[PDB]
């Protein structure tokens, strides 16, 4: 079976340059030439460019000229890229994928790699901020955690209290600094005469922070 | 430039007949464009499946089959199967480099359909105080896990400024996603007409706000 | 009216050495279809074999269309001398000799259909490397390619693609002129490749040679059975006269090594 | 006319000094066209029969471009096909037998297109291989017989001939 | 010995396309190129195109560019002929004829096929109109329209429709001193009429 | 464009020697034309005879035999045959196409001749009432089956009958108001002609 | 485009017999690939051998530069024929 493995996450502050590995094993590494893949929270799939292990040889997409650069480590079986110049864009998961065909190129795409996640921020450890979200004057509430870094955040609701109806949304990437939401659902009349607390934990900063919704 | 288009996502039950579409915004895509189908399971897992001329990847099992139906690229899946729920992504050879669609996610049927159920928040007093103002629009609880996220200030679509989550999986086998609408608080202040309408598998459901 | 036809297409301003426009600014597509005529002079020495072969390359030029539906006018129109005319600037990778046809008038076809489609024919001789492997030497089979690709244009300006019926013919008269061996099988494939100066479109067809087995059984397998066989009927001579029984083993034995030699 | 030779493998015009051709016009418009041309033509030929056999070889002649629309061969009406007379002395392992002039219009992907067709009828000359393989080898059989006139108790003598023209056969047809 | 045999005759509707075969058989198949001959009735032999089998390649005749198609099938020894949009004009015989010379053109026939009648007809079933005729022995006419001495002589093609005639020589003396009629019946459209010849 | 000739009809015994023509309307017929003929037996069974340069199909008989006499294509039957009773087309080659003749009905006497019996029936009134007039001017009992009628005409193929006499139909279509007449038969000399 | 380029260096006096020009008059550097595609024909007797190669020159000459910077023209154009340059 054929295999490429690809570096670990990596995070890099911008204006720096980091370089991704895709290590290649079970097949004669030099016969088949590699694509690298671009898969931003932002866009869809983009193609960077590929590289000819044998030859040396790449051709890159007219978009990434000077901002990636293959190369290839034919006794490691390896295939590297550089990424000069990061920035916010850059924030990626960058897949290795093999191309088809036996010391041809074939123009179809193989076995792909796990994928790298490279993250690119000037930020420094921030705690979060949390903002309640209560509904416009069954009812819905949630949690605003807005601005903090770097992952993880998790939300609970009275302390495990409830849990039916905690929806908490997966974050996004803005500022440098991550956002997420949680909602909980429970019925109209109830709220708000029960204490609906929501509990939010960043870890990473020591953070601990409640914070009850109330219209 | 070029740009490839696919469908937001399909439906079938297993044993049935699917089939993808890949169009080419330049014109018709023909042989020149070595139509690429590339699948991606959950959890990042990319695997070709047709490409080039005519061949396909190791181990493509014979259900899926490409062909060029009417004036774009298509992907037939001969008999669905439970695994072959996934997006589906096809890339097109303009000239000198690919160039991918939007994909497209296939759900290969379980359980019944389910509406999102759509929630929108006005911006906390707490928030406002930072100058900041942001809307957040909650989804839950709907099937097939496809949905499409638009806001409207004072009657007109907005183009900038808003945020939408992928489709999450729920510990129910049915999805959720969020969508923030970011503004200042000087210009939350500013209008008082405020729209985040979610489509989902046809129809749709609003939510206002004033 | 075809001289006036060719007038009007290059006294405006056409040139030779600019690629054909298309219309999503795509590659210049450009059709190929081959005619083997003969495969002669099988070198398992150097590997290499001759052939001449029918090139037959078809591209859309509509700067040179000049009837358009036509349906009034000719259908195609013969390209007179001249009149220059942007070409693939094709060549053959594996080709170590190549000799176009020139007797009396050179051997070439161009035509312009009144869409703009060219067609372009000319008869070439080639001498193409083969590597060629011995394991099964006296009953082997060798497979010979002719690849052909575009030297300076890369994938953004031409790009080669084997005529959708019958992309490789045979003359009738080509098994007659190839005695040794047995063409049993022809492909068609594309072998575009990935270079440092860029990647380059390239087609490559294949032909399979089964050698002819009818020789090597009367002038190895046979003639060496006889020798072994010989050396045998010494079996037959009294122990005694041991100089009978030498001189057969000794000669079934050098001519065993002559044959081989 | 754009005429070429179709089974040609090589050719070459002469041009030693001032190049070796001729135009004639007519005052009627009637064109003359001489020229000298050497040619390595191909031609299968077929060995059943090897050392007395016959191979016909042939010089096809067609137009490249030009179609049946608009140019046509036809053999002179008179000797259509000429020999000069120091050709046969030329030719010591050959008797040219015969010669015939035909057509081989045939019609291809590209069109249909006129062609003529000589025909030369090489008979192989006999008395190389008369002398060269089959008298040396009765004359080497027969001497295999000659030890059949050897006493029986000295069969080294015997072996020795048996095996020695044995031997030179082989090398022979080698 | 060599054969080639036809589709059976077809009946299409104007507009519609069909395709009639010839199966050769006797020969090898490859060697010989094909033609096809087109005998209407309103004018003489035209040739329509020819297809040589082993290349593949075809020649049409300038008329038929575009209505007649020719292809083969070398597995099945097959020479198959298009035409499309079928018209009146189009109803015919139509022979294939084989080239002369092995592997190459010789611009002369050999054998034909029995021919396949192709008919291109828009009009429905409809009665004959029957038309009595007349001016030793005295010869009367029985006329039939838009459908001893018994004469019915071959069958025209007047507007889309079939017209014939029927004369009969009797001696003088049988009328009309006796009742000369003729029966006209038509199984296709289930109508027999007669039509009594009087002077 | 270019139209091909031949003789409508030929008469011949058994043993004589016939010879039918044809004619090029651009010219005279060169070895460029390569003169075919074709034979047509009855009931559509055609087969080749002569063509291209000077090849001839396989098994035509000797008898039979091509030549260009004078400026046209011509086939000459040495010693004609019961059998060789047919329609003989020739067809001429002009630059990519075939051209074919009007076709030659060759006639080899079997039964003496005979004059073509004509009768010409007018319109009847059930005719001028449909406001549509129709002529018919039967021919009985003729041979060889070789007639010319000469009078908005159509005039039917010659078919034998029960005395092996060929036999025919002519049909000259008016309208009403035109009716408000003769039709003559030539056939291999005399012209019969009724009123 | 292109052909426009193309034109546009050549419009001008440019003299393919003239050596290109250096900075400081220094020498025309030329760097030099080879790519050995088939080695044959390894003649003992007459001690030589056959080799066919791809011969790739490269080196500067200022004359032909069009798009200096450029970043909004096409990186490099391909030299059609009927244009000398010095080699
Ligand atoms: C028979 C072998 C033993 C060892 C005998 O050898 C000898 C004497 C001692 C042994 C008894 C000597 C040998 C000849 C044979 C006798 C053979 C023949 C008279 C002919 O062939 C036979 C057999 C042959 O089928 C083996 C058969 O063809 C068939 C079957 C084949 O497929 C199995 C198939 O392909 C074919 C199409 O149809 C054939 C019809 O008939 C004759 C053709 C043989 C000629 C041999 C030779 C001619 O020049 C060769 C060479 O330049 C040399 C130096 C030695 C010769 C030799 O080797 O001489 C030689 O190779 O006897
Ligand atoms: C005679 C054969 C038996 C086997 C004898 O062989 C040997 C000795 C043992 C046997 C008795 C050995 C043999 C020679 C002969 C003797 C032959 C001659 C002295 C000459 O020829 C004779 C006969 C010849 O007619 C057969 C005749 O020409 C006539 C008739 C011909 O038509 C029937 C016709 O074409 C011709 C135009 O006019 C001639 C006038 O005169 C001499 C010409 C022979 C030379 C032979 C050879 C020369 O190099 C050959 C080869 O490189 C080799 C290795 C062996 C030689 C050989 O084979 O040597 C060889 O082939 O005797
Ligand atoms: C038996 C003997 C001694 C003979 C003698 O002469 C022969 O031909 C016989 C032979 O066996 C065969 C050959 O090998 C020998 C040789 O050349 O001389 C001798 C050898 C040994
Ligand atoms: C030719 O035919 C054989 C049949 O087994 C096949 O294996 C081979 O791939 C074919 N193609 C070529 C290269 O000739």
């Amino acid at each position: 079976e054929v295999q490429l493995q690809q570096s670990g996450p990596e995070l890099v502050r911008p204006g720096a340059s980091m370089k991704i590995s895709c290590k290649a094993s079970g097949y004669s590494f030099t016969g088949y030439t590699m694509n690298w893949v671009k898969q931003s929270h932002g866009k869809n799939l983009e193609w960077i460019g590929l590289i000819n292990p044998y030859n040396g040889g790449t051709s890159y997409n007219q978009k990434f000229k000077g901002k990636a650069t293959l190369t290839v480590d034919k006794s490691s079986s390896t295939a590297y890229m550089e990424l000069l110049s990061l920035t916010s864009e850059d924030s990626a998961v960058y897949y290795c994928a093999r191309d088809g065909d036996y010391y041809r190129y074939g123009r179809y795409f193989d076995y792909w790699g796990q994928g790298t996640t490279l993250t690119v921020s000037s930020a420094k450890t921030t705690p979060p901020s949390v903002y309640p979200l209560a509904p416009g004057s069954m009812v819905t509430l949630g949690c605003l955690v807005k601005g903090y870094f770097p992952e993880p955040v998790t939300v609970t609701w009275n302390s495990g209290s409830l849990s039916s109806g905690v929806h908490t949304f997966p974050a996004v990437l803005q500022s440098d600094l991550y956002t997420l939401s949680s909602s909980v659902t429970v019925p109209s009349s109830t709220w708000p005469s029960e204490t609906v607390t929501c509990n939010v934990a960043h870890p990473a900063s020591s953070t601990k922070v409640d914070k009850k919704i109330v219209p | 430039q070029a740009v490839v288009t696919q469908e937001s996502a399909l439906t079938t039950s297993p044993g049935e007949t699917v089939t993808l579409t890949c169009r080419s915004s330049t014109g018709a895509v023909t042989t020149i464009n070595f139509a690429n189908w590339v699948q991606e399971k959950p959890d990042h897992l990319f695997t070709g499946l047709i490409g080039g001329i005519n061949n396909r990847a190791p181990g493509v099992p014979a259900r899926f089959s490409g062909s060029l139906i009417g004036d774009k690229a298509a992907l037939t899946i001969t008999g669905a199967q439970t695994e072959d729920e996934a997006i589906y992504f096809c890339a097109l050879w303009y000239s000198n480099h690919w160039v991918f669609g939007g994909g497209t996610k296939l759900t290969v049927l379980g359980q019944p359909k389910s509406s999102p159920s759509v929630t929108l928040f006005p911006p906390s007093s707490e928030e406002l105080e930072t100058n900041k103002a942001t809307l957040v629009c909650t989804i839950t609880d709907f099937y097939p896990g496809v949905v499409t996220v638009d806001w409207k200030v004072d009657g007109t679509p907005v183009t900038q400024g808003m945020e939408t989550t992928q489709p999450s999986k729920q510990s129910n086998n049915k999805y959720m996603a969020s969508s923030y609408l970011t503004l200042t608080a000087r210009a939350w202040e500013r209008h008082s007409s405020y729209s985040c309408q979610v489509t989902h598998e046809g129809h749709t459901v609003e939510k206002s706000l004033s | 009216s075809d001289s006036k036809i060719l007038a009007h297409l290059f006294t405006s301003g056409y040139d030779f050495r600019v690629r054909p426009p298309t219309d999503n600014g795509g590659p210049v597509v450009v059709s190929v279809n081959m005619l083997l005529r003969t495969i002669s002079k099988i070198d398992v020495v150097n590997m290499e074999y001759s052939a001449q072969l029918t090139l037959r390359e078809s591209w859309i030029d509509k700067r040179l269309s000049y009837g358009v539906k036509g349906d009034g006018q000719p259908d195609f129109v013969i390209l007179t001398v001249g009149h220059q005319i942007w070409m693939p600037d094709t060549f053959f990778p594996n080709e170590k000799q190549a000799y176009k046809h020139t007797i009396d008038k050179p051997n070439v076809l161009i035509r312009i259909h009144n869409d703009g489609t060219v067609l372009y024919s000319v008869r070439i001789s080639l001498v193409l490397s083969c590597p060629m492997y011995l394991q099964y030497y006296p009953m082997d089979v060798q497979q010979c390619s002719i690849d052909l690709a575009s030297y300076a244009y890369t994938t953004k300006d031409i790009e080669y693609l084997w005529k959708e019926h019958s992309p490789l013919q045979l003359k009738v008269g080509l098994s007659s002129s190839l005695p040794s061996f047995q063409l049993t099988n022809t492909s068609t494939t594309y072998c575009t490749s990935v270079t440092n100066t860029g990647i380059y479109s390239c087609l490559r067809t294949t032909i399979q040679l089964k050698r002819e087995f009818s020789f090597y059984l009367l002038q190895l397998y046979i003639p060496s059975c006889m020798l072994v066989i010989v050396s045998w009927v010494s079996f037959w001579f009294d122990r005694t006269a041991i100089p009978a029984r030498v001189t057969l083993g000794v000669t079934t034995l050098l001519t065993m090594t002559a044959q081989s030699a």
